[PDB]
C-alpha cells in the first residue's frame, strides 16, 4: 500500500497482501516466508497484549483529576499486599498460561488442528486465519473486514510504541506517566527530555 | 567474605597502598613552583588516584592479604558486574561482527570475479551491509531452524 | 564552445560542455569528471549558494543599519551567546526536526526524482517544477517567472549562480574580517574609506 | 575521479582508515571513563 519513505522502492516479499503492509523492512528479516509467517503471529500478539497494558497502566492513573479511586501507580502495584501470595497466583497463572499458549501454538503448526473442543466434542470454532480464531472469540458477530484489521495493527503498533515510553520515562524521571504530561503542559518550552 | 577475602573498604592495606602512591607523587612536586605546570599535572595525578581509590572503594571489590582487588567468576549475583555483563557485551559484538563478515562473504560469491571485491572491497554493498548486523542474533537462530546456517 | 573562459586561451575539460548555467571551464582538479558527481556538485552548489545569500544578506544589512544607528542590534559574531525565551539545545532541536523534514523530501528528489511531487495530505495540490533543484509550483515559485523559454532560464540561472558565488566570498570575508581585526564588517569598509593607502593588513 | 575514489577502497587504506576511527574512539572512550575495572551499572 503505502510508502514509509518516499523515494525507495518496496521489497519484493512485501507484495501488499498482508494488513498493514507499508513496505517497511530495511534489515531485510522477512527474506524467508517462513520467518513472515512467524513475525505476523508473533506482532499480533505482542501488540494485543502491549494495548492491553497501556490500558491497565494509564486508565487507573488518571482518576486523580477525577478523584474516583485510590490506586497506587503501576510500579508500585506489586509491593501491595493481596488475600494470597505472590507464589500461589504466580504458579496457578502458569499453569493455565501453560495449557493456553500450548494450545495456540498448535494452530501455527498445523492449521485446523485444534478447533474441536477436547471435552465436549459437539463444539467447534469455525474455520479462520491462523490469527484470527473467530467463533466464541468473536460474539458480538462484527465482519473482520480488512480494514478493521489495519486499524488493529495501527493501535497496536502506538501501544508499543506508548508501552516503551511508559518504561523507559519512568527510569530516568522516577514519577509515573501522568504527572510527566502535567509537568509538560504546564511549560512546554523548559519541560522536555533536554531539562535545561 | 568469599574465599576468606575482605572488602576492599574494610582493609588497611588499600590505604597503605594509597599512601604509599599518594607520598610518592607528593616528593616530586616540591621540585617546581606551584604556579608551574609539572606542578599542576602532578595535582591532577593526586586528584586521579584519590578518585580512583575512592571509586574501587564504593563498587564493593574484595581485597586479599596484599591489598589488591580479587574477581570473582562463579556467578555470584553479588559480582555480576565483573565478568558476566561485560562478556555478554563482548559475546554481542562478536557476533555482530562475525554476521557482517559472513554476510558480505556469501553477498559477492556469486559475482565473476569474487576474489577481486575482496581487496578491493565495494564500499555502498558493505555499508548497505553493516547496518543490518544490528539484529545478529535473531538472524542467526531463524537461519539456524531453517537449516541455512550450515552449509549441505 | 566559443564561450568565454575563465583562463583565456587554454582548453576546458571534456566533461564541461558549456550547458549548464554559469560554465565557465573552470575544474582543475578534475572534481566532477563522472556524471553522478557531477549532479551531485551541481545540487551542491545550488544549496550552498542560496543559504550564503540569505546569510549575507542578514549579516550585511542588520550591521549597516546599526552603525547609523537605525536599530541597535548586536554584533552578528556574539548573536549567539544572547538568551533567548528558551534555551539553546531546545531551539537547536526544533530547528534539526523542522529542516530534517524540508530537507528529506529534497533528498528523494535528488535520488528518484519526480516521486514526491505531490501533498502527502491534500492530493489536489501538487509541484509543477520539472528540473531537480527548481521545485517550482505555487508555494516555492508564486510570481510564474520561473518557466519560459530555455534562453530566459539559462540567463536567470546564471544570475542566480553568479550572485550566489560573489555571496559566498562576501561571507567568508566578513568572518574572517571580524576574526583578524575585531570589528564590525561595516566599520572595516569605513576604515579603508577613511585611509585607503594605510588602513590595509 | 572515479580512478581516485577505487584506490581509496584498497585493503590498506580502508584498513588503516578504520583502526585510526577505532582507535581514537577508543582513546576518547578510556579518556572519559578512566580506571575501570568492574560494570557498575
Ligand atoms: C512484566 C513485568 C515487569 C516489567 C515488572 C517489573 C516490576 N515489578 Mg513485577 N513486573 C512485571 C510483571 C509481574 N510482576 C509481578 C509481581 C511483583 C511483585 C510482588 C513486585 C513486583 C515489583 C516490580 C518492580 C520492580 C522494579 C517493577 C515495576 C516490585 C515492586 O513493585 O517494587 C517497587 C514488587 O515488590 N512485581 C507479577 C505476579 C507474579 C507479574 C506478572
Ligand atoms: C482497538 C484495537 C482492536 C481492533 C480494532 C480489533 C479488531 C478486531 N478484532 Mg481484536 N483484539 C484486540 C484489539 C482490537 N481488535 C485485543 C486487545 C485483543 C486481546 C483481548 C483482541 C482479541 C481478538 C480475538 C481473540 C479476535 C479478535 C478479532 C477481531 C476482528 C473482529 C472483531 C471486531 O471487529 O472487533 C472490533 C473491536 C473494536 C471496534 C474495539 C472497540 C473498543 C472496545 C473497548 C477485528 C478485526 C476476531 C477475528 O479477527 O476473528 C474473527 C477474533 O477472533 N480480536
Ligand atoms: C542567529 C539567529 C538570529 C537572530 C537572533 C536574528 C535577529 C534579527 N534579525 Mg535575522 N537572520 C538570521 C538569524 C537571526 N536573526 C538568519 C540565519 C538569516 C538568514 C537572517 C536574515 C535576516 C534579514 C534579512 C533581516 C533580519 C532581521 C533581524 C532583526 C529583526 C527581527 C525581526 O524581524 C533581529 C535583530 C531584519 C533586520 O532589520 O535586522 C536588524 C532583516 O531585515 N534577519
Ligand atoms: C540573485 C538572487 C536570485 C535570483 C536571480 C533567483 C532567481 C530565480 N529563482 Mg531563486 N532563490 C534565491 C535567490 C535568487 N533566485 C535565494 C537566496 C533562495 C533561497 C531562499 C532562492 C530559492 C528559490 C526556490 C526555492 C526556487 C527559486 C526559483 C527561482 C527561479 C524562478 C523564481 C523567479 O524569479 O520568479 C519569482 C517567483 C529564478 C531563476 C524557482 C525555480 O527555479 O523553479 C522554477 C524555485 O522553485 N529560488
Ligand atoms: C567579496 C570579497 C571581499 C571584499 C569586497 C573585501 C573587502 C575588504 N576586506 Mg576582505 N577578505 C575577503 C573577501 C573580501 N574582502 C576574504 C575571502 C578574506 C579571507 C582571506 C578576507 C580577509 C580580510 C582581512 C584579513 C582584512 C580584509 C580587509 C578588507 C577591507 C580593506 C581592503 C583589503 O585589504 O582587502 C583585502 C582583501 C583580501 C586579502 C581578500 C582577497 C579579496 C577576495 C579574494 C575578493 C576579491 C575581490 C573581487 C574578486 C573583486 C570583485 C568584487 C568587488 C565588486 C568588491 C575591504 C573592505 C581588511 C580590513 O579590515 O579593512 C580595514 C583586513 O584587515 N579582508
Ligand atoms: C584539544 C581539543 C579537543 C577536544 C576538547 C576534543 C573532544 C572530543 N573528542 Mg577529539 N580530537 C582532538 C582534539 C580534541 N577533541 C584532536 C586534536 C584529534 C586528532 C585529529 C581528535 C580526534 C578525535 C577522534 C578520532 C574522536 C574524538 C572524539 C572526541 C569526543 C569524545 C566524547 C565522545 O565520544 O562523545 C560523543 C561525542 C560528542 C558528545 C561530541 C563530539 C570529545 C567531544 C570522539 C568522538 O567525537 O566520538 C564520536 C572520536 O571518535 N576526537
Ligand atoms: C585479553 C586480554 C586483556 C583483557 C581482558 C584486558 C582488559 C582490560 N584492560 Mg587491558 N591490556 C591488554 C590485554 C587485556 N586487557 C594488553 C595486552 C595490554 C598492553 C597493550 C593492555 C593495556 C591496557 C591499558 C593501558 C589499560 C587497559 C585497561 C583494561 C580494562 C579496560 C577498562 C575500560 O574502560 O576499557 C579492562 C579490564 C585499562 C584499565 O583501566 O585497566 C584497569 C587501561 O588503562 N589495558
Ligand atoms: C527522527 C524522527 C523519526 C520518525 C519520523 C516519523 C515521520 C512520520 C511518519 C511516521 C508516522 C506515521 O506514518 O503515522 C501513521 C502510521 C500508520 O498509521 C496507519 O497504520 C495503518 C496500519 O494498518 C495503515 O498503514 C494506515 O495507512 C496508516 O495511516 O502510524 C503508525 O504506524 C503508528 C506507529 C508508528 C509511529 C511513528 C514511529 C516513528
Ligand atoms: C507487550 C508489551 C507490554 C505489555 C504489558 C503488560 C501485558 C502488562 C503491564 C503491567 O502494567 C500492568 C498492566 C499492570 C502492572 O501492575 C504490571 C505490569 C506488568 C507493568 C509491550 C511491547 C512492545 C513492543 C515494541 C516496543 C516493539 C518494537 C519494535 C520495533 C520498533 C521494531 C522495528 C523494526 O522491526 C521493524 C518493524 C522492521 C525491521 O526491519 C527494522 C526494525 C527497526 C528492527
Ligand atoms: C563555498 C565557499 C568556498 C568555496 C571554495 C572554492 C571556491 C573552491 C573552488 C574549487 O572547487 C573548485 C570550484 C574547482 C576545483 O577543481 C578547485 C577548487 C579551488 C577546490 C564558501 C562559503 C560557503 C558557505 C556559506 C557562505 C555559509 C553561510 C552561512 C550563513 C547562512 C550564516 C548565517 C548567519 O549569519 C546570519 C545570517 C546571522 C547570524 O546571526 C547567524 C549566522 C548563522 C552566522
Ligand atoms: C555453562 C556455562 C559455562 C561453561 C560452559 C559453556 C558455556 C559451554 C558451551 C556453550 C556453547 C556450546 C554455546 C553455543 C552453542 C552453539 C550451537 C549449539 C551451534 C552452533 C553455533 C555456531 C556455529 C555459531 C556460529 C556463528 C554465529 C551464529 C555468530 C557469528 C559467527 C559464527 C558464524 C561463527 C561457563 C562457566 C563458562 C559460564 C556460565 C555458563
Amino acid at each position: 500500500k503505502g510508502e514509509w519513505l518516499p523515494g525507495l522502492a518496496s521489497p519484493d516479499y512485501l507484495t501488499g497482501s498482508l494488513a498493514g503492509d507499508n513496505g517497511f523492512d530495511p534489515l531485510g528479516l522477512a527474506e524467508d516466508p517462513e520467518n513472515l509467517k512467524w513475525f505476523v503471529q508473533a506482532e499480533l500478539v505482542n501488540g494485543r497484549w502491549a494495548m492491553l497494558g497501556v490500558a491497565g497502566m494509564l486508565l487507573p492513573e488518571v482518576f486523580t483529576k477525577i478523584g474516583i479511586i485510590n490506586v497506587p501507580e503501576w510500579y508500585d502495584a506489586g509491593k501491595e499486599q493481596y488475600f494470597a501470595s505472590s507464589s500461589t497466583l504466580f504458579v496457578i497463572e502458569f499453569i493455565l498460561f501453560h495449557y493456553v499458549e500450548i494450545r495456540r501454538w498448535q494452530d501455527i503448526k498445523n492449521p485446523g488442528s485444534v478447533n474441536q473442543d477436547p471435552i465436549f466434542k459437539q463444539y467447534s470454532l469455525p474455520k479462520g486465519e491462523v490469527g484470527y480464531p473467530g467463533g466464541i472469540f468473536n460474539p458480538l458477530n462484527f465482519a473482520p473486514t480488512q480494514e478493521a484489521k489495519e486499524k488493529e495493527l495501527a493501535n497496536g503498533r502506538l501501544a508499543m510504541l506508548a508501552f516503551l515510553g511508559f518504561v523507559v520515562q519512568h527510569n530516568v524521571t522516577g514519577k509515573g506517566p501522568f504527572e510527566n504530561l502535567l509537568q509538560h503542559l504546564s511549560d512546554p518550552w523548559h519541560n522536555t527530555i533536554v531539562q535545561t | 567474605d568469599i574465599s576468606g577475602l575482605t572488602p576492599c573498604k574494610d582493609s588497611k592495606q588499600f590505604a597503605k597502598r594509597e599512601k604509599q602512591q599518594i607520598k610518592k607523587l607528593e616528593s616530586s612536586l616540591k621540585l617546581y613552583a606551584p604556579e608551574s605546570a609539572p606542578a599542576l599535572a602532578l595535582n591532577a595525578q593526586i586528584e586521579k588516584t584519590k578518585r580512583r581509590f575512592d571509586n574501587y572503594g564504593k563498587y564493593g571489590l574484595l581485597c586479599g592479604s596484599d591489598g589488591l582487588p580479587h574477581l570473582i567468576v562463579n556467578g555470584d549475583q553479588r559480582h555480576w558486574g565483573e565478568f558476566i555483563t561485560p562478556g555478554i557485551l563482548f559475546l554481542y559484538i562478536a557476533g555482530w561482527i562475525g554476521w557482517v563478515g559472513r554476510s558480505y562473504l556469501i553477498a559477492i560469491s556469486g559475482e565473476k570475479k569474487p576474489a577481486m571485491k575482496e581487496i578491493i572491497i565495494d564500499v555502498p554493498l558493505a555499508s548497505r551491509i553493516i547496518f543490518r548486523g544490528f539484529i545478529w542474533p535473531v538472524a542467526a537462530y531463524r537461519e539456524f531452524l531453517n537449516g541455512d546456517l550450515i552449509a549441505k | 564552445p566559443d564561450r568565454p573562459i575563465w583562463f583565456p586561451g587554454s582548453t576546458p575539460p571534456e566533461w564541461l560542455d558549456g550547458s549548464l548555467p554559469g560554465d565557465f571551464g573552470f575544474d582543475p582538479l578534475g572534481l566532477s569528471s563522472d556524471p553522478d558527481s557531477l549532479k551531485w556538485n551541481v545540487q551542491a552548489e545550488i544549496v550552498h549558494c542560496r543559504w550564503a545569500m540569505l546569510g549575507a544578506a542578514g549579516i550585511f544589512i542588520p550591521e549597516f543599519l546599526t552603525k547609523i544607528g537605525i536599530l541597535n542590534t548586536p554584533s552578528w559574531y556574539t548573536a549567539g551567546e544572547q538568551e533567548y525565551f528558551t534555551d539553546k539545545t531546545t531551539l537547536f532541536v526544533v530547528e534539526l526536526i523542522l529542516i530534517g523534514w524540508a530537507e528529506g523530501r529534497r533528498w528523494a528528489d535528488i535520488i528518484k526524482p519526480g516521486s514526491v511531487n505531490t501533498d502527502p495530505v491534500f492530493p489536489n495540490n501538487k509541484l509543477t517544477g520539472t528540473d531537480v533543484g527548481y521545485p517550482g509550483g505555487l508555494w516555492f515559485d508564486p510570481l510564474g517567472w520561473g518557466s519560459g523559454s530555455p534562453a530566459k532560464l539559462k540567463e536567470l540561472r546564471t544570475k542566480e549562480i553568479k550572485n550566489g558565488r560573489l555571496a559566498m566570498l562576501a561571507v567568508m570575508g566578513a568572518w574572517f574580517q571580524h576574526i583578524y581585526t575585531g570589528t564590525g564588517p561595516i566599520d572595516n569598509l569605513f576604515a579603508h574609506l577613511a585611509d585607503p593607502g594605510h588602513a590595509t593588513i | 575521479m572515479r580512478d581516485l575514489k577505487t584506490y581509496l577502497s584498497v585493503a590498506p587504506v580502508l584498513s588503516t582508515l578504520w583502526f585510526g576511527s577505532l582507535a581514537g574512539l577508543l582513546i576518547e572512550i578510556n579518556r572519559l571513563f578512566p580506571d575501570a575495572l568492574t560494570f557498575p551499572f
